[PDB]
RNA sequence: ACGGAGCCAGCGAGUACAACCUUGGCCGAGAGGUCUGGGUAAUCUUGUGAAACUCCGUCGUGCUGGGGAUAGAGCAUUGUA
């Protein structure tokens, strides 16, 4: 057949990936969990509280798969959104850098992300295995 | 001759100036022109600017 | 007998030390504005003024107020070396007197005069 | 059900039902993101109404309200910091806070500064143009 | 506050009594009777989807239509 | 409205005698610190993956979690200030 990541829907892909990590609990935790705003502009903290990081780390991994090499500053700009800066028009500014950096640092040691040339972070050989296994698992859930 | 006869004028509106006379208001600094907006309409086609649309 | 009122100061313990801690020790114990300002080079800022304030207390007539050290430089912060002497703040219409105290610490000279005549 | 409605906490009112955070916001000092930070230490559901609680949770919270640096807070989610000569930080979250600000406002009036002079008359302090704003005054 | 939001065990008896056999079942419908106002109606409706009882039509947040299980 | 998840444009602009735009990597709950570049520019910033939107959850018709004004303390940055 043709087992790839694109057959599985993008929103439904992360649900199987999140539960996969919480069984092991070996993706590592930084220390800033639930002492967190999430972005530079966001009144309420995370509603999920527990889990949470495993949803974030899964969505970072799948975006590193599709593209050549993703960085810290771009991920902050991608996740980040609108504000409410008093009685002015709503602007756009980057999200939390410390959360998205320790995703990339921790996933290196677990065995997903690799150090690429020029600049950014590409995928390892063993990283492509775990992405496809969960994609194959999600294919079994649908079919 | 006297000691104090200047201010740190490396920025702002006072230091910057046009080429013709030296007006400190309505200064075009785009593309390093330094010609104020009254005289730019006079010398538009000589430089090469035209009102196409 | 020991405590008369309370310590007049910045943030924490006691007054006594402030009289003998010139500028560098005072800058450590301060907010973001004074630290960032004093980190940069102060040339002819505490050079001309402090020679008068110290010399005025030598010329003073014992226990009474020293002479008034008039100031155009009203951007200066009240460091604790000259707690006792008077300073003349320039609005435009005459150098207005301001008596320095250990209460009035961590503030500018200009705010104890005001340049508009109503209120 | 219906276990207690007011329900005091450091003299101020904490209304029954509603929620954990939004009932605690009634205190003159606690807000919409501090009570969540305080609830995180004790670990209680925001889903619940919160007026109907166990007795130990109220007393555990009040200890965290009084003492900042002892319990798990970074020490930069505090209301007030730095007072007197050379030393430490502390805050308050009750009728202590409203009384503290009145005493702290007197410090500005005693030293007599550009703010303290403006607070006497009831005019705008933060460099605004008063050619429009607030046509009523107090 | 117009009442009917506070959690009572006496009401939880009467929710299961009036649950079965109805055309319209939603967050829009239950609040008209002065039941658990607002969000606690959504939690009450979430119970009735677990063990059959009332089956769904739409599955959106803010538009949650249900119909009785024939 | 408040959370995650999904994730798409086009007009422009930009230093070498100055201090311009500045990805990638570490420090930081932020703002911003720093090491490095690349770019005199369909070559590097840059695909300027910008918003509103999409879709599941949290609140639900109470000046309310809507709304953000007045206020106080400190941590940053640009500057002789």
């Amino acid at each position: 057949p043709g087992v790839s990541v694109r057959d599985v829907p993008a929103q439904d892909f992360i649900n199987n990936y999140a539960s996969f990590l919480q069984r092991q609990g070996k993706l590592e935790v930084p220390g800033y969990v639930d002492i967190v705003k999430t972005s530079a502009g966001n009144e309420l903290p995370p509603q999920d509280s527990e889990g949470w990081f495993y949803k974030r780390a899964a969505s970072v991994a799948r975006h590193i798969y599709l593209r050549k090499q993703v960085g810290v500053g771009k991920l902050n700009k991608l996740y980040g959104g609108a504000k409410n800066r008093g009685v002015r028009p709503h602007k756009h500014v980057d999200a939390s850098g410390s959360i998205n950096r320790k995703v990339l640092q921790s996933l290196e040691k677990l065995g997903v992300v690799e150090i690429s040339p020029k600049g950014g972070r590409r995928i390892s050989d063993n990283g492509l295995r775990d992405l496809d296994r969960i994609a194959a698992a999600t294919l079994e859930d649908e079919e | 001759e006297n000691v104090w006869y200047s201010h740190p004028r490396k920025f702002g509106k006072g230091s910057r100036q046009c080429r013709i006379s030296g007006s400190h208001s309505g200064l075009i600094r785009k593309y390093g022109l330094n010609i104020d907006r009254q005289s730019f309409r006079e010398k538009a086609n000589d430089i090469g600017f035209y009102k196409y649309r | 007998r020991k405590r008369s009122f309370k310590t007049y100061s910045y943030k924490g313990v006691d007054l006594e030390k402030l009289l003998e801690m010139p500028t560098e020790d005072f800058v450590k114990l301060a907010p973001a504005r004074v630290r960032r300002k004093f980190a940069r080079g102060l040339s002819e800022k505490p050079a001309g003024l402090m020679k008068k304030l110290r010399a005025a207390k030598l010329s003073a007539p014992e226990n009474e107020k020293p002479a008034v050290v008039r100031t155009h430089l009203r951007n200066m912060i009240i460091v604790p070396e000259m707690i006792g002497s008077v300073v003349g703040v320039y609005n435009g219409k005459v150098f207005n007197q301001v008596e320095i105290r250990p209460e009035m610490v961590g503030h500018y000279l200009g705010e104890f005069s005001i340049t508009y005549t109503p209120v | 059900g219906s276990f207690q409605h007011i329900l005091r906490l450091l003299n101020t009112n904490v209304d029954g039902n509603i929620n954990v955070v939004y009932a605690l916001t009634t205190i003159r000092g606690v807000g919409r993101r501090y009570a969540n930070l305080v609830c995180k230490k004790a670990d209680v559901d925001l889903h619940k109404r919160a007026g109907e609680l166990t007795q130990e949770e109220l007393e555990r919270i009040v200890q965290i309200m009084q003492n900042p640096t002892h319990y798990k807070i970074p020490a930069w989610f505090l209301n007030r910091q730095k007072d007197v000569n050379d030393g430490k930080d502390y805050h308050s979250l009750a009728n202590n806070l409203e009384s503290k600000l009145r005493d702290d406002l007197e410090r500005l009036k005693k030293i007599r500064s550009h703010r303290g002079i403006r607070h006497f008359w009831g005019l705008r302090v933060r460099g605004q143009h008063t050619k429009t704003t607030g046509r009523r005054r107090a | 506050a117009k009442h009917a939001v506070v959690l009572d065990q006496d009401k939880f008896d009467r929710i299961m009594k009036e649950a079965p056999t109805y055309r319209y079942v939603s967050v829009s419908v239950l609040v008209d009777r002065f039941k658990l106002g607002g969000s606690l109606a959504r939690v009450a409706l979430r119970h009735l989807e677990n063990e059959g009882i009332i089956k769904p039509v739409s599955k959106h947040s803010k538009q949650a239509i249900y119909t009785r299980a024939t």
